[PDB]
Parts: structure tokens; C-alpha cells; sequence
């Protein structure tokens, strides 16, 4: 299911800003 | 029917009188911000609650009244390293001339040799990022509660030619009364007609963002989308382990959305996060007015919104001032000021 493949993906902690 | 157009048609000039009266209030104090307001002894420091690039937010205590904030310290040498002076007094300009409901106030600001600071009310629900993901997901009821203070803010700051440009639950602060403090003035940016860099979070990144295009104001509707989405499924609409991934899938002009959905909400989200400008909802001829009169906002009551008198559907637990529960545990360094003014003209205006 989509919420697993999120679950075990690395973009569930607190994500960070990007500048190019 | 007939009751509902004299108080639609109502509310309406209220809000052209709001919005005028706002624009004279932020435009004075952004032609002459306040300055130097309080200094780093009077407060003592706690505890943080956050991190970025350059330094910190900590919870601290004002020793006059003992009043609980949370203090932004940014290292200037840093910023003049990561070549972010610009966005960082940007930040601060902006935060202490606005003012609305659901923006984060900004008490006093100040700067020393080492440092700049910005301290803010506390919100001791901390951040919507960690209770999303602690319950899985939100009901749209309470997604759309959260929704509705996003589409009003940003009729505030569109307003003033602001655009944000980081929406995303890890900006969206919970006050006392379960009530949205959107914070991290990082990325906004004052701008009438277009502006090109690439930053945000790449979840939330719209195309033409990505690709280089030059954009604006519409940029923040379709994060909108991407914010309504997460809430409502407990994952956004795209990810994947490497950004250019997430990027790719965000250009392609596509997006599935859960069982669970209401179509109503699923229609408000194909028109939020559209890759064709010309049919985005908040950057058609009505405006905001196409997302606040849309099907899936049909039980939103917009003016007790901004008066706050409807029930946050999640009030957290508040055990006293300055308790931190619901926020994150992160690790601590000392907060050392130099004998030595660095990149004092650099920072002037702050
Ligand atoms: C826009 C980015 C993030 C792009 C990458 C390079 N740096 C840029 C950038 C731009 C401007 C900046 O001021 C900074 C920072 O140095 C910075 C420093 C600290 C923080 C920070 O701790 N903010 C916390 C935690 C991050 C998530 N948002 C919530 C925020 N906490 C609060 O604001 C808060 C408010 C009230 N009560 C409690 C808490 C955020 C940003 C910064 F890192």
C-alpha cells in the first residue's frame, strides 16, 4: 500500500528546507 | 438562499476594508522596522525545540515578567557563509510587520556580536508535523479546519505581496486553543511580478518551481494542495527516497489519491495542484474566492475562522507554561557571544 512505501521510505522524519 | 447573498455580499466589503486597513498597517512598519527591542540576558534559556541552517529555537523565559518564548538564534557568520543575509533579514523585516490570527507574533528582536535573535510567542502544542504523523492522518473535518486558516493567511499575505513559499506541516505551529501559528519567515520574500530562486521543500515544490520558469503567488496554492493532501492521507501526494524523483513525479501532472477521499476533496485537489497556471484555483479571475466558495469548504464558517470561534478538533495537552511535551528532544550547545562585531554592516538593518 501507498502508506507503507511511505512508512518505510526516509522522508517521514522532519524535512529540511532546500536553496538550490 | 436569499439571506446567504446579503451575508455573502456583506462579508465581502468587510474584507476589501480589512484588507486596505492592513496593508497601511503592514506598509508602515515596513518602511521602518522596529530595531534592537530587548538583549539575550533578560531572557533565560531553557530548552530548544528546534534547529535549522544556522542555529536554533529555544524555549526561554523573560525575567521581568516570566513570561515563556521561543527564541530564534541565528549565528551571522553562518549566514554570510551559506550566502542567506538576504532571506534572513527578509525573515525578520517581514514577521515584524505582519499581523494576523494565524501568523507566530514576533515580540522583540535584537543582535549581538555573534548573533541575531527573534523571540516569538510560544505555542506549547508544537509543531502539526509531529502530531500528523504520531496519528496516521487527520479527517477531513479536521484537515479542513487547519485548511481554512491556511487559505485566509495567505489571502493576508498575497494581500501585501508577500509569498511564503514553505508550506508544510513542520511550519505550522499549535497555539493553546488548537489554532494554527504558521512560523519560519525563511523563505518569504515581498515581490510584485516574478521571482526565480529554487528553494522550499521538495514535497511541496511546485512545477514551475522545478523547472525554472519564474513564478509567484501560485506557487503557495499549489503547496496548499500538497498540505491538504498530507493531512488527509498521512502521506503526500508525492514522495520518493531521492528528491529528483519526488520532482519528476510533481512535473509529470499526475496524482492518485486514497479510497478514503471524499470527491469533493479530490476535485479541490486536482484544481490546487494543477500544472497548468491558467486553471490553478487562487490564480484565476476570482481568486481565493474559487477555493473559500468550493464544495469541500461548504461547512466552513470564514469569518468564525478569523475570529477563532469554532472548535479546534484537537486540543493538545497543555501541563503548564513552559512544559515541552509536545515538542521534540534535541541536543543542547552553549550560546557564546564574541568580544569582536562580526559582519556588523552586513546586518545594519536588523
Ligand atoms: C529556508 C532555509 C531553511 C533553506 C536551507 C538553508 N537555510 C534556510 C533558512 C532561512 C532562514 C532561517 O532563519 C534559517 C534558520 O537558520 C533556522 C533556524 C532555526 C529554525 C527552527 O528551529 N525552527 C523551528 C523548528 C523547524 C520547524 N519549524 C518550527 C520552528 N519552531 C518555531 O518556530 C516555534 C515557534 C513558537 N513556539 C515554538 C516553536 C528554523 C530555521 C534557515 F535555515
Amino acid at each position: 500500500t501507498t502508506y507503507a512505501d511511505f512508512i518505510a521510505s526516509g522522508r517521514t522524519g522532519r524535512r529540511n528546507a532546500i536553496h538550490d | 438562499g436569499n439571506a446567504a447573498a446579503a451575508k455573502k455580499g456583506s462579508e465581502q466589503e468587510s474584507v476589501k476594508e480589512f484588507l486596505a486597513k492592513a496593508k497601511e498597517d503592514f506598509l508602515k512598519k515596513w518602511e521602518n522596522p522596529a530595531q534592537n527591542t530587548a538583549h539575550l540576558d533578560q531572557f533565560e534559556r531553557i530548552k530548544t525545540l528546534g534547529t535549522g541552517s544556522f542555529g536554533r529555537v529555544m524555549l526561554v523565559k523573560h525575567m521581568e515578567t516570566g513570561n515563556h518564548y521561543a527564541m530564534k538564534i541565528l549565528d551571522k557568520q553562518k549566514v554570510v557563509k551559506l550566502k542567506e543575509i538576504e532571506h534572513t533579514l527578509n525573515e525578520k523585516r517581514i514577521l515584524q510587520a505582519v499581523n494576523f490570527p494565524f501568523l507566530v507574533k514576533l515580540e522583540f528582536s535584537f543582535k549581538d556580536n555573534s548573533n541575531l535573535y527573534m523571540v516569538m510567542e510560544y505555542a506549547p502544542g508544537g509543531e502539526m508535523f509531529s502530531h500528523l504523523r504520531r496519528i496516521g492522518r487527520f479527517s477531513e473535518p479536521h484537515a479542513r479546519f487547519y485548511a481554512a486558516q491556511i487559505v485566509l493567511t495567505f489571502e493576508y499575505l498575497h494581500s501585501l505581496d508577500l509569498i511564503y513559499r514553505d508550506l508544510k506541516p513542520e511550519n505550522l505551529m499549535i497555539d493553546q486553543q488548537g489554532y494554527i501559528q504558521v512560523t519560519d519567515f525563511g523563505l518569504a520574500k515581498r515581490v510584485k511580478g516574478r521571482t526565480w530562486t529554487l528553494c522550499g521543500t521538495p514535497e511541496y515544490l511546485a512545477p514551475e518551481i522545478i523547472l525554472s520558469k519564474g513564478y509567484n503567488k501560485a506557487v503557495d496554492w499549489w503547496a496548499l494542495g500538497v498540505l491538504i493532501y498530507e493531512m488527509a492521507a498521512g502521506y503526500p501526494p508525492f514522495f520518493a527516497d531521492q528528491p529528483i524523483q519526488i520532482y519528476e513525479k510533481i512535473v509529470s501532472g499526475k496524482v492518485r489519491f486514497p479510497s478514503h477521499f471524499s470527491s469533493d476533496l479530490k476535485d479541490l485537489l486536482r484544481n490546487l495542484l494543477q500544472v497548468d497556471l491558467t486553471k490553478r484555483f487562487g490564480n484565476l479571475k476570482n481568486g481565493v474566492n474559487d477555493i473559500k466558495n468550493h464544495k469541500w469548504f461548504a461547512t466552513t464558517d470564514w469569518i468564525a475562522i478569523y475570529q477563532r470561534k469554532v472548535e479546534a478538533p484537537f486540543i493538545p495537552k497543555f501541563k503548564g507554561p513552559g512544559d515541552t511535551s509536545n515538542f521534540d528532544d534535541y541536543e543542547e550547545e552553549e550560546i557564546r557571544v564574541s568580544i569582536n562585531e562580526k559582519c556588523g554592516k552586513e546586518f545594519s538593518e536588523f
